[PDB]
């Protein structure tokens, strides 16, 4: 994880938002088909970059783009594209 | 007489070979093949008939290949053409013919 | 249906059409999968060749969230995310179609009931919109610092064209903004529709005359065939008559956005009614609930609509979806989404059902400044009405609670107003 | 309400429309009492100064009759008569708002569902009917003594208008009839409507030719607008599509009405479905049943109608409604009252949702030549789908009983049917 | 003979206090009070003419109220309206009538 | 001015619309208050009383951006973001006014160049974009797998119609695909138009009798007036036409888009000219970028675009930016932002300029399969160029670098083809 | 290439056109055949088989004279000729795309302009020129003795119609002769085109009615189709208008040339503005210079036109221009051609940007009284402004020096002029 993806998921968790994550390969991501990664289910931010990195870790060489989430509201208030392939 | 068609057509008709290697980059490509004959050709009409299925779970030319030769076989005096389709991209990426009657 | 349908974690895109399901499905059944299947009936339908030379995935109803209806057993609500290009532009039909059209059928649910929709701001753009909406018919109008008030001439039929002139005239010069068709009222033997339409005009141009203030008639134009209302509507646009009917319900959808087209090419404004309105909504267990109609509606365009006379909660609800343009998501109020609009005009609601004029400070302070108000019958009695909405608005611009006092100052209206007082006393 | 409304000993005149209800009051509230406010809010509503300037009885919805529900409790039939004079021509529109435009949402019924109506002669014959009706239309395909096969293309969305064709090819060619176009086909970005009318009509034109046999595909030409509506139909007729396809629910009744009288001006067959049915039939108790649905558009106009895979008894009833020119009443196939269309033709029922084709010899014991059917898938399956029609036919026309002899006659059709053979294996 | 206006037109001629009182309310509101006259009334003609400004700055109801003095004693033969607009909402909440000749 | 304007706090929203900006402000000048007031010119300008009757900040474009340029000295880019509301839908026109309309003309800065714009998809959504797309454009040609070849008519003028149509159908016969009319030749004195258009419909027929390949000509329809394009226009399709071409630049946004929309009801493919671009983007220090440029024309819509015979890099920026769905910001291809279009279809690429058809095989690998190469003109000719196509195309397919072995590709080609070997000995 | 298009010893005929490129040449390559290349590249870009079937040098591009601009290096004055056979008639567009299509684009010029064109009168003739014209104009609207007065109305955006249309009729009573738009508002999602030219309409009649002048503003009638643009415009008359604003730039040339002739056709008035200007004439090096845009917009035809605040020389040059029937060359003034019209009629200069009514007696000494002054505003500071016009005026007719008595005549006015007064103390 880099240094500015830590300070934004910091500022993402404390403000209260939850966490997601979704992944794409190269011709997916250009048809702007995005898919669900598996639950961060986690408030502490430890566990969170942790398994953030799981995730990235786990779809090596794909576009991969991180959220947040108002979980109130169900719905989005935060856009991001954390990877890429190269 | 002067008659050509869409794809390659204009190069020496295509031989076994050089199927072989069109295929290859075709299936590396991830497009799942097609192939598809006809009486006739012509512009005009868009739709020509399928060898009774797309190929899907494709690993080698050969079996490709096999099936033009049988669809020869049982076709002899039509066109056969190979097809390959990008899904992602919605997009026919190959479209060449493989017999001539 | 669970492993590719139901998704938890999916988080919908600003894009993305959200849907709001509360279903409950048959035993047997559980509650994931219920949802999964629903959201493949809606969008897919369930190894033809003819699927790998597609994306499939691409437009997948993507089901992520579902979760138990407080307070009562065997309901569930299943969010479902559906693609901005499953949906056909310009086309509420074809949302309709692609929604509530066939996962109704789906045998496993017991029962099924879509709440809500997110709008997402690009497809609401798309439309057309309403024609005038809130604050340009205010100013086409004149009318400002009160609700528009209207009346609803009786009796539903029989009368001839000629005494239905004679009727708007004393509705209007009483003092009521717009005088209304009745849905059953379209040219019938008795009442030919082109009479009925020159007589009213003549009348709203009389009364406009002698009280010097806007009036008109949400003159019905709802015909069997789009030829038909154009006729009416063009012949009506001759008429200088600011306002029209259609009955989006009975008529269509299409038939709607095609009148309302014309109408904002053509500076006449819009009016809706919504029968059957209950046939879709009524039922506490089955149906699309209202809300996503009046959204629809705005939409597909219209600048008056009626919501009734007062569930208050989500009818403040609906309320407040089909007037501001930003409003939080809120599940006791009926919204389940956030909903924003790009500055679309909003519509105009229309509470009515005989609404029993001493009820009306609850009713403003309700609906507040920017609604209509219709009444479900003579001129002094709507002198006493528009009497009694001045003062109302009067001691609520005070900052008198109207909840409280509203007999109080309905009272304090009547001592000066005969008819109010007439009225007030029945 | 009781006094009035209630005429038990009344006589209904030819000239009057009836309706049925299945209504269970709320509690305290008689069945009776229920079934004259269910009469009540349909034709007057409900003291006014242009009351006495009508004659009110001449404008009066009667019930006639009630009685409980067999095998239910509380639940009664109010039979209800209303007069000639009361709607506009030829408008189905019209009909739905005097009748069930108010009726749905008064609070004294529980779940109150729309079971029948008995539209009077007079007032049928008023309209158009189905553009062509059945002998027309099974004369210009020129097919006789068989139903007829419609297949909806997949996967639903993403296939380009290319593939789309291409799909359509390979169900036609294979034996089948007909193609139809979903009813959320409409403009997607991924599939624009005029590209694909263009590739249809060249598919239809090249399976013709291949075959030796009249093919025709359901064009949808539901359209956000009127004008869209148009221009798209135009361009259908332009390629000389026989057949084209609304959306008539989400759409309304209006622009169908519009269309069939287009149709009728030009030669198109109209087929329909019957999107969002299951909003407002599939409740058993509350709603509006599908066979008013289906008699409504009959006035309209319309070549065919879907009416479900499938109570197998009340499908009959109005199946039969749907084709034969007169019916009479049958209560075990929910069949109301005595029906007279004077000369206006029928309409295809069609089949969907599964099939089965190992299901076939049933469908055809059930329905017969005058219908359609459709499967959800290749040239070789349509060839065998085709196959088993024909041996079902055949065997059907020998005497031999299908319900019994199905899998045998499948079986000897297979054995000279390699195509055949492949269907039965699966 | 009859003739009306848009709103508080029917109640009896606002005496200064409840002007005062509906000034007030735009004020917490932020309805920025704006006067305006026409020499005649008749409802085809939207438009009348302002009183030489919206008062923006106004903190008080008696600035405005004595402004409204000011416009009488000019044009105490014509009528005078007031109207306030939510800028934030785009929308005029407000128009009435507070004098005629 | 920079405190009312620029912001570095705010975010940038999905609605919200952005305009890159190289500027080097006028000595004396901060960079900053620089970016403050070109924010200040292209929105708002820069007291009246009307100014206080609305929300400034509800209409307030933002720079959120600016930093020195590598390399360059007294070099900026002002990044600012625009709200929902400024402009009209789907009208190019009234975006370009509000970006371009006086920003441009300002004093401080003495050079501005507009380098990129970032559309909200909200906008994106309202327009009608290209009639077809890349994908049903090959679907209406047949061609898939390769890119497009076609030829001018040389020489541009001077040529009458019999001849122009001679040459025409020799350089389709020889191969090519598509014919393009010198940019300069609409209805000129020795060339009327009509006898143009005929002579090429009966030249391109009878060329894809004997060749066996759809053809199409270029016809430029860019008219003197609004009714004459459009005549024009109908009587290419007359003829069955495929596809035309017109002006963005020259005859500007509404006639192009006017006929878009035109052809679109009229299924005809739209060819695009880019002239007049040069006075506007061959400045590295003032003017505007022709990726702007690009992506207004296809909101606008059309088929195809000129890009140059080939910067490289920023080449396939804004390449990839016109035929592909989303693209990610990178400064090394010169594209500034990430951009989505919401499903509006792609325009093929088109490069001119005197090709030298030995330098083929770097165009194939640098563009690929999706894009037209047009070249400055005898059957043999054409024959040789089509041949150099085949070949390159096989050879990439055989996963051969055609950088290295671009020469031995073309001689081994041009070993059995005299047409070849010919070209290649000039 | 020079020895085919350098031709020193040329005449031009008066039958051909003459365009003026100032340019930069690349290091190495000769003025002279830098010019011959600028030539050959427009005229015929360059062989081919082709060529020799045609009369080559009938359509040539003929260098007749090259010189250095005095006091600079490295730049030359070219003059080019062109026959009136190789362009279109009354195709201002066609002119664009010949002269300006690429040469812009060719290499070896490091830095190229259009200075100027001379059209001949026999191409003259072909285009409809202005609608009215300068006098025809200054006779319908019957203002005569002074220069017009225009007031664009701020702010740009936000403003509803209605409170848009009250700031309209409040400028327009103060003495103003007309209004404008901003050219960026058409249809914004705040305000929406109709209703604002049926306000806008209100105004002007109520102003008309009290003031006793003609009135009039500048209703933007561009739209993104000409199907819209035709639409508003048509409106617009319906309601009995003097005058449109429409934008040429960007909307087209075309939908202007048609626009022009509609409303030639239709009595209406029509004014232009400018926008992107800029983009094509703000540097000193390369554009087309904006008094070429300006001929070729009178050719194509309208009434008034934007022409800054105010090179002084080159502002009368390119007004006098577009003024008068005859004008003479003049280096100084950059007239690089005399030019004549045949009577074709004049164009209205406008000049606008807050021009401080302190300078505005300089403003009436530069322009003379066939003009118009537009303003970037309430009742009282309109009333000033005109009463200043007057006085300055005035003052002009007495023989009293404009320039050196410009603040004595100012406030000698304001002595009897409150709202002058007021205005001078700021």
């Amino acid at each position: 994880l880099s240094s500015e993806v830590i300070t934004q998921v910091r500022s993402l968790l404390n403000q209260g938002y939850r966490i997601g994550t979704e992944h794409a390969d190269k011709r997916r991501f250009r048809t702007s088909s995005w898919q669900p990664c598996a639950p961060i289910q986690s408030t502490n931010e430890r566990q969170v970059l942790s398994e953030l990195e799981n995730c990235l870790s786990e779809h090596e060489g794909e576009y991969v783009r991180l959220l947040g989430i108002d979980t109130n509201t169900r719905s989005r208030v935060f856009e991001a594209l954390i990877q890429r392939p190269d | 007489k002067e008659r050509r068609f869409e794809t390659f057509s204009y190069l020496p008709p295509l031989s076994d070979r050089q199927i072989a290697a069109q295929i290859e980059y075709m299936i590396e490509q991830g497009f799942h093949p097609l192939i598809e004959f006809n009486e006739h050709s012509n512009p005009e009409e868009f739709y020509w008939t399928m060898w009774k299925l797309p190929l899907f779970d494709c690993k080698s030319p050969q079996q490709v290949l096999d099936e033009v030769r049988e669809c020869r076989s049982e076709y002899g005096d039509c066109y056969i053409r190979v097809a390959g389709f990008d899904n992602i991209k919605q997009c026919q990426t190959v479209s060449f013919i493989v017999h001539r009657p | 249906y669970k492993l590719t349908y139901y998704t938890p974690d999916y988080t919908p895109k600003d894009t993305d059409l959200l849907a709001a399901f509360r279903f409950s499905p048959q035993p047997g059944v559980p509650a994931d999968e219920a949802g999964a299947a629903i959201a493949a009936e809606s969008s897919t339908g369930t190894t033809v060749w003819t699927d790998l030379l597609t994306d499939m995935d691409r437009y997948k109803g993507k089901c992520y969230h579902i979760e138990p209806v407080q307070g009562e057993e065997n309901s569930y609500f299943a969010f479902i995310a559906y693609p901005l290009d499953l949906f056909e532009e310009g086309s509420v039909t074809n949302i309709l179609t692609s929604i509530v059209g066939n996962v109704f059928g789906f045998k496993a649910i017991r029962s099924l009931r879509l709440e809500d929709i997110r709008f997402p701001v690009a497809l609401v753009k798309t439309f057309q919109g309403p024609p005038h909406g809130i604050q340009v018919e205010r100013d086409l109008l004149n009318k400002y610092g009160r609700p528009m008030l209207g009346c609803t001439i009786k009796p539903k039929l029989g009368l001839s064209a000629k005494n239905y002139g004679r009727a708007v005239y004393e509705c209007l010069r009483g003092g009521l903004d717009f005088t209304k068709d009745d849905e059953n009222i379209n040219s019938q033997p008795f009442q030919r529709w082109r009479d009925r339409f020159l007589f009213v005009a003549d009348a709203i141009h009389k009364s406009q005359a002698e009280t010097g203030e806007i009036k008109g008639h949400y003159l019905n134009v709802t015909a069997p065939t789009c030829e038909e209302m154009m006729k009416r509507a063009e012949f009506a646009k001759e008429l200088g008559m600011p306002i029209i009917m259609h009955d989006f319900l009975t008529a269509g959808f299409t038939a709607n956005t095609t009148l309302a087209k014309w109408c904002r090419d053509n500076g006449v404004l819009l009016h809706i009614h919504r029968a059957m309105h209950a046939v879709i909504d009524r039922q506490r267990n089955h149906g699309i609930h209202f809300r996503v109609l009046a959204k629809c509606l705005r939409l597909s365009g219209g600048d008056h609509l009626h919501s009734g006379t007062v569930d208050k909660a989500s009818t403040l609800g609906f309320v407040d979806l089909m007037r501001e343009d930003h409003i939080e998501a809120d599940r006791s109020r009926g919204v389940f989404f956030t909903q924003d609009w790009a500055s679309m005009p909003g519509v105009l609601p229309v509470a009515s059902g005989g609404i029993h004029v001493w009820h009306m400070p609850a009713l403003v302070e309700i609906f507040g400044d920017d609604s209509v108000l219709q009444f479900g019958g003579n001129a002094p009695g709507a002198t006493a009405n528009r009497v009694a909405l001045e003062a109302c608005v009067q001691a609520r611009n005070e900052g008198r609670d109207l909840y409280r006092e509203g007999g109080d100052i309905l009272r304090e209206a009547g001592k000066w107003s005969p008819e109010l007082a007439a009225a007030l006393d029945l």
